[PDB]
C-alpha cells in the first residue's frame, strides 16, 4: 500500500509579484489597484445643494444667478464650471480663500 | 450613496489604493502610478 | 442582493409532519452550504440541522437525529425541511441561513475572500398545538397623554400592528403577548402624545393576523 | 522557503478540489482521496484575517486645497503640485512594499502549513513506515481505509504494528 | 530541442504574448533567456533568469515562466519594436544551452498607399557584360502579400528581393530582376511589370522600350 | 508558523518561570525541571536588539511654521493642515505595519528558536529513545538526573546506549 | 532562523570557493570536495531578482520649486523647509526599514535553501546513514566517488545497501 | 566598455581547418565563462561549445561534439576555436559572447551582482565551398522617384553598401542577396527621393568587398 501527498493548482493560474520573483504564479488572486470609477455624484443620504450656473462669491454678495441660493443648510455643496459670480464686471480680492471658506462651509 | 469624489464623479471601493485622480475629497484611498497590483491568495501553482 | 421568500408556515397539530422550504436570490447559491436553525418562544438557540453545498452529509443535532430531514436542490436555489412527530418542544421560529461553517461545506470559489456572506433574513414561527385559529378581539384604550389598543384572544400569534397604516412610529410601544386560561393570547399597543389634541385629529390604529386573514382597523376617541 | 512546495513536492494536485492538503492513498481496495480538516482552515482563517485587517480603513477627512474652475497662485500651486507627487511616489512605494511582501509571506506560509502536516502526518506515522521523499509514505505493513481515515483523525497507533513492521523488515 | 511558434502579430500597444515550451531536460527546473534582433543588426539580451532585464530594457518588456513552458510579453510595443525574436534554456542532459526555433513577427500595418513603382531599364554598361538586368521595384507598401507578373512581349517568363519592416512607418519594398543573356535580352522589344498586390484595384503596369 | 508553540506543544507551563524553553523529567528518582540557556538568552538578545534599534531616534529638529495666538491666511493654513495630515495618516499607517509584522516575527522567532532546541536535543537522542509527538521524548531504556544534566551540557553519548537500546527494542 | 547557518553549523568552510553549499568527503580514497548546483543557483537566482526589482525606478519627474539665486517669502519658504524635511525623514525611516528587513530575510533565505538541501541529502540518505549532528553524516558502510557523485546527481539508492547496513548495525 | 577584435574569417574550402579567435577588453576577462554559437544563414540559432573560466570541462554539443575544440587564454584574454572537416552544415556565422550560464562557469565575484555582463558584438560569416573569390561587378539602376545601385556576381558575401561614403540614410533599402545557377550572388540597393532633383545633386553609392579587397564607387545620373 502506498499514501502521498500533495497541494492543489489550477490551470488557469494567477500572476503575482513578490519580493524574489516578479512573476509567481498562485491560485485566483484579488487585484488590489481601483481603476474604474462611478460617473455619477452619490448624494444618497446627502443634503446637497446644487448651485448650477451660481458661484459662492454670487450667494454672498447677491447675484441674480444665485436667487435660488441666498441662503440655506446643506452638508455638500456642489459647484459647477459655467458659475457666474459677477452680473456688473469685475472681481474679488483673495476671491480663492473666500471660495474655500464658503465650500468648506455649509450654510449661509 | 458614496463617501468620496472627484472631478469625474464618486469611488465606491474597498481597495486601499486607486489610479483614477490624486486629486480627491473625502473618505478616499490613496492614489497610485501603478496600473496593476496583485495580491496572491493562495500557494505556489505547480503545474502538472 | 438581500431578498428572500420562505413558506411552509402556518398552524400544524402535534403528531403531524411540518415542511418548510426556503428560496433565496440575488447571489448564487449552488456554493453556500445552508444552516437552519430553531430557536423557543422568549430566548434560546438550538441548532437543527446543517447540508453541504451538493448534499453528501447531514450530521443531524441529537435534539433531532433521526427524526428531521434537511434537503436542498441547487437548480431552483431552494432548502427545506421536513420533520415530523411534532411535540410541544417544536414550536419555535426556523431559520434558514447561511452561516461561517467549515470549508468544504462552501464551495472553493467563496474560500479566498473576506466578504462572509451573511444572512438569516425572517422567521417562520412553527405552533403545533389543538390548533382552533381564532380570530382577534380589537379595543381601544381611550382616555401629556396617550392612547392604545388591545388585541385578545386568537390564536396563533403572528399578529402585527400599526398606526395610521404604518406612519407614526414615534412615541410608540408595542408590548409582548400574554397568554392565559383559555389557550388564547393578548397584547397591547399604546402611543403618546401631548395633553393638547384630544378631539383634534384622526387616530387609527390597525392589526394584520395573518392565519386567520383579518384585517381590523380602530379610531379612538374621548 | 521550506522545501514542501517548491521542493520535494515536485506536481501538484489540480483534481485535488476537496482542500488544499489532502491525502491520496493506494491499498488493495483502490486508489482513494480526501482531505486534511485543519491545516486547510488554518490557512483560510489565516488569509480571512489577512483580508480583513486590510480592507479595514477610516480614511480621515481631506477637503479641496485646488480650484478646479479657476486659476491658482503659480508658486503656491507649484508647490502643491510637489507635495501631492510625493505624497502619490510614497504611497505608491509603501502599495508596491506592502504587495510584494504580503504575497511572499501567503506563499512560504502555505508551504509551512503544508510542512507542519507532514511532520503531524509523520509523527503518527513514527515507526511503521518510511517516506520516500517525493511527500509519499511507504507503507512497509498495510493501511485500510479506516487505518486513513484514522492517519486524518489523528488517531493512529503505532505500537499495534511495531513488532509487525520490525519482523517485516528484518526478514 | 525547444519548442518553434514561428510568428506573432499585434497592433501598436496591444500585449502580443509568444510562448516557448519544452521538457524537463531543458526548461525544468532551469532557467530560459529572450533576445531581440533587430532587422540586420546584432542580437540585444533582454531577459535573464526568466522575468530579469538589461540595463537597456524599457520595462514594456516581460518574461515569465508557467511550470515546463516560459512566455514573452511585450506592453509597451511602438513601431520600433519589428524585430527577430528568439527563446533560448540550458539543458539538463545535454550539457549546454539549448534554443527555439524563432519568432518573426510584424505590426499590423494600416495600408499604406500603392508602392513606389519606378520601372529601371538596364543601363548601357550592364550589356557591356554579357548579361542584362530589367528591375521593377516597389518600395513602402503594405501587407507582404504581392505578385510581380513579367511580360516579355506580352508573353510570361519561366526561371526578387524583400526588406522587413521599417523602424518607423513599417514599409515593406520589392524588387524583381530579370537577368538573360544578349542573345535573349535583344530579341524582345517591350517589358512590362504588372502588380496584383491586395492594395490597388486593378493591375498597375509600367513599361520600358529600347533606346 | 513552525509545528512547535502553535503545533503539537498543545499546552504551555505556566509554572516554568525558569525560562523560556526548559525540560520537564520523570524518572524512578521522581519530577524535576531545569531550563535551557542557551536558546533563552539567544531570545533575549534578539529581543533586546529589536528594542535597541527601536528605540533610538536623532528627530531632526523642527520648527513652528502656524502660528497659535494669531490667525492665518486662510488658503496657506489649508495646505498646510492637508500636508500635516497626509504626514499624521503616512506615519499610522507605517506605524501599524511596522508593530503588526515586528510582532509576528517575533512570535515566529521564539517559534524557530522552540524548533532548533527541539532538534538539538533529538541529534543528542539520535538513536535512543523516541519523540511522542507533544514534545516529549520516550526514553526506551532510563536517564539520570545525571542523565538529564549531560542532556542539558549537551555532553549526552548515544553509543554507550545503542546496543542497549537495539536489544530492548528486539527482544 | 533556522539551526543550520546559525545553529550546528559551528563552522564556515572559508576553502569552498566552488559554492556556498557543498560537499566534502574524506573515504578510504582520501578527502574530496564539490559543490551542489541547485542551491547554490537558487539563491543565485532568488538574491539576482531582489536586485533587479530594487534597481528599477521611473522616478517621476520634479522640477523646481525653491529659488537658489533669489531670497523667498519666508512663510512660503519654512513651508517648503518642514514639508521637504519630513519628506526626506519619511524616506529615511523606509529606507533603514527596508535595508534591514531584507538583510534579514537574505541570511534567513539562505539558511533556509541550506536547510532544505540538507533534508534532500537526507531523504537520499534514507536508511544507510546517521548524522551525528554537526553537519555531517556518519556512513556505516561505505560511499565510493562515483556514490559521492550519485548522492550529489540525486540518484543514490538505499534499497541497495539497506540489508548490508542492518547487518552491519545488528552484528 | 564594449570593444571587441575578432579574426579568423576568409574562404576555407571544404575538409579543411578553420580557426577563429576573439579578444574582448573593458572589462575583467579572467573571470566571465564564454560560449561559442553558431546561426546559419537565413535564421536557426544553434549553440556550439561552453568553456569555464579556467578551462575545467568543455562539454560540446553533439552535433559537434569530438569534432571540435574550444580554448581560452585568461592572460591575454583571448578565446579560440578550432574546427576540422568542414562540412556544408558548418557555414554559418560565429558568435562569441558572454551569455547568462551556471554559476560555476562564472567567478565568485560576478554571483552577487545584478549588472547581467551583456555581450555577442559581431560576426564571423565562416563559409565553405569551392572558393573561387571573385570581384563584384557594379551596375547604377538610373531612371517621387528612386534610384540605386545593384552588386552581382561575385564571393564570398561579406558585402556592405553606403551613400556618399554612409551619409544618406533615409528612404533607402539595402536588399538580401539573391544566389544563381553560377554559384554567385547579387544584391540590389536603393533610396527614394521626389521627382524634383533629377540633373541636380551628386548621387553616389559606395560598395566594399573585404575578401577581395575591392572598394567600388558609382554614380546616377539620367
Ligand atoms: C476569483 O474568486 C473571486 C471570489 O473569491 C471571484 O469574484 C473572481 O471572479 C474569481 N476570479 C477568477 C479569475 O476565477
Ligand atoms: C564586491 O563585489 C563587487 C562585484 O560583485 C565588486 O564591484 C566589489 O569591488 C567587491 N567588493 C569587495 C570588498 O570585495
Amino acid at each position: 500500500d502506498k499514501i502521498c501527498l500533495g497541494h492543489h493548482a489550477v490551470a488557469n493560474g494567477t500572476i503575482v509579484k513578490t519580493l524574489t520573483n516578479e512573476q509567481e504564479e498562485v491560485t485566483n488572486a484579488t487585484e488590489t489597484v481601483e481603476s474604474t470609477g462611478i460617473n455619477r455624484l452619490c448624494m444618497k443620504g446627502r443634503k446637497h445643494k446644487d448651485l448650477g450656473n451660481c458661484h459662492p462669491i454670487g450667494m454672498l454678495i447677491g447675484t441674480p444667478a444665485c436667487d435660488l441660493h441666498l441662503t440655506g443648510m446643506w452638508d455638500t455643496l456642489i459647484e459647477r464650471e459655467n458659475a457666474i459670480a459677477y452680473c456688473y464686471p469685475g472681481a474679488t480680492v483673495n476671491v480663492e480663500a473666500l471660495r474655500q471658506k464658503i465650500m468648506e462651509s455649509g450654510g449661509i | 450613496e458614496s463617501k468620496c469624489f472627484w472631478r469625474g464623479g464618486s469611488i465606491n471601493t474597498r481597495l486601499p489604493f486607486q489610479n483614477l485622480s490624486p486629486r480627491t475629497v473625502g473618505q478616499c484611498p490613496k492614489y497610485v502610478n501603478r496600473r496593476s497590483l496583485m495580491l496572491a491568495t493562495g500557494m505556489r501553482n505547480v503545474p502538472e | 442582493q438581500v431578498q428572500l421568500l420562505e413558506s411552509g408556515g402556518g398552524v400544524v397539530q402535534p403528531g403531524r409532519s411540518l415542511r418548510l422550504s426556503c428560496a433565496a436570490s440575488g447571489f448564487t447559491f449552488s456554493n453556500y452550504g445552508m444552516h437552519w436553525v430553531r430557536q423557543a418562544p422568549g430566548k434560546g438557540l438550538e441548532w437543527v440541522a446543517i447540508i453541504s453545498f451538493d448534499g453528501s452529509k447531514k450530521y443531524y443535532a441529537n435534539s433531532v437525529k433521526g427524526r428531521s430531514t434537511i434537503s436542498r436542490d441547487n437548480s431552483k436555489n431552494t432548502l427545506s425541511l421536513q420533520m415530523e412527530s411534532l411535540g410541544p418542544e417544536d414550536t419555535a421560529l426556523y431559520y434558514c441561513a447561511k452561516l461561517p461553517s467549515p470549508y468544504y461545506f462552501d464551495s472553493r470559489f467563496v474560500w479566498v475572500a473576506a466578504s462572509a456572506f451573511h444572512f438569516w433574513g425572517q422567521g417562520i414561527l412553527v405552533t403545533v398545538s389543538s390548533a382552533s385559529t381564532k380570530g382577534p378581539s380589537v379595543f381601544p384604550l381611550a382616555p401629556t397623554a396617550a392612547l392604545g389598543c388591545l388585541v385578545k384572544d386568537y390564536f396563533p400569534e403572528p399578529v402585527t400592528v400599526s398606526w395610521n397604516s404604518g406612519a407614526l412610529t414615534s412615541g410608540v410601544h408595542t408590548f409582548p403577548a400574554v397568554l392565559q386560561s383559555s389557550g388564547l393570547y393578548s397584547l397591547s399597543s399604546v402611543v403618546t402624545v401631548p395633553s393638547s389634541s384630544l378631539g383634534t385629529q384622526t387616530y387609527i390604529c390597525n392589526v394584520n393576523h395573518k392565519p386567520s386573514n383579518t384585517k381590523v382597523d380602530k379610531r379612538v376617541e374621548p | 522557503l521550506f522545501g514542501a512546495i517548491a521542493g520535494f513536492l515536485e506536481n501538484g494536485w489540480e483534481g485535488m478540489v476537496d482542500g488544499w492538503y489532502g491525502f491520496r492513498h493506494q491499498n488493495a481496495q483502490g486508489t482513494g482521496q480526501a482531505a486534511d480538516y485543519k491545516s486547510t482552515q488554518a490557512a483560510i482563517d489565516q488569509i480571512t484575517g489577512k483580508l480583513n485587517r486590510l480592507v479595514e480603513k477610516t480614511n480621515t477627512e481631506f477637503e479641496s486645497i485646488e480650484s478646479e474652475f479657476s486659476e491658482i497662485e503659480h508658486q503656491i500651486g507649484n508647490v502643491i503640485n510637489w507635495t501631492k507627487d510625493s505624497i502619490t511616489d510614497i504611497w505608491t512605494y509603501q502599495a508596491e512594499l506592502l504587495v510584494a511582501m504580503e504575497n511572499q509571506h501567503t506563499i512560504d506560509m502555505a508551504d509551512s502549513e503544508m510542512l507542519n502536516l507532514y511532520e503531524r502526518v509523520r509523527k503518527q506515522l513514527r515507526q511503521n513506515a518510511e517516506e520516500d521523499g517525493k511527500g509519499c509514505f511507504e507503507i512497509y505493513h498495510a493501511c485500510d481505509d479506516s487505518c486513513m481515515e484514522s492517519i486524518r483523525n489523528n488517531t493512529y497507533d503505532h505500537s499495534q504494528y511495531r513488532e509487525e513492521a520490525l519482523l517485516n523488515r528484518l526478514n | 530541442m525547444l519548442t518553434q511558434p514561428p510568428s506573432a502579430s499585434g497592433t501598436p500597444g496591444q500585449r502580443v504574448t509568444i510562448s516557448c515550451s519544452g521538457s524537463s531536460s531543458n526548461i525544468g527546473g532551469n532557467t530560459v533567456h529572450w533576445f531581440q534582433q533587430l532587422p540586420g543588426t546584432a542580437p540585444k539580451l533582454l531577459i535573464y533568469t526568466n522575468s530579469l532585464r538589461p540595463s537597456g530594457v524599457p520595462d514594456r518588456f516581460s518574461g515569465s515562466k508557467s511550470g515546463t513552458s516560459a512566455s514573452l510579453a511585450i506592453s509597451g510595443l511602438q513601431s520600433e519594436d519589428e524585430a527577430d525574436y528568439y527563446c533560448a534554456a540550458w539543458d539538463d542532459s545535454l550539457n549546454g544551452q539549448v534554443f527555439g526555433g524563432g519568432t518573426k513577427l510584424t505590426v499590423l500595418g494600416q495600408p499604406k498607399a500603392a508602392p513606389s513603382v519606378t520601372l529601371f531599364p538596364p543601363s548601357s554598361e550592364e550589356l557591356q557584360a554579357n548579361k542584362a538586368t530589367l528591375v521593377c521595384l516597389i518600395s513602402d507598401f503594405y501587407p507582404g502579400a504581392v505578385t510581380v507578373a513579367w511580360k516579355a512581349d506580352s508573353s510570361p517568363v519561366k526561371a526578387e528581393t524583400t526588406t522587413p519592416s521599417k523602424q518607423s512607418n513599417n514599409k515593406y519594398a520589392a524588387s524583381s530582376y530579370l537577368s538573360l543573356t544578349p542573345e535573349q535580352w535583344k530579341s524582345h522589344r517591350s517589358y512590362s511589370c504588372q502588380v496584383t498586390h491586395e492594395g490597388s484595384t486593378v493591375e498597375k503596369t509600367v513599361a520600358p522600350t529600347e533606346c
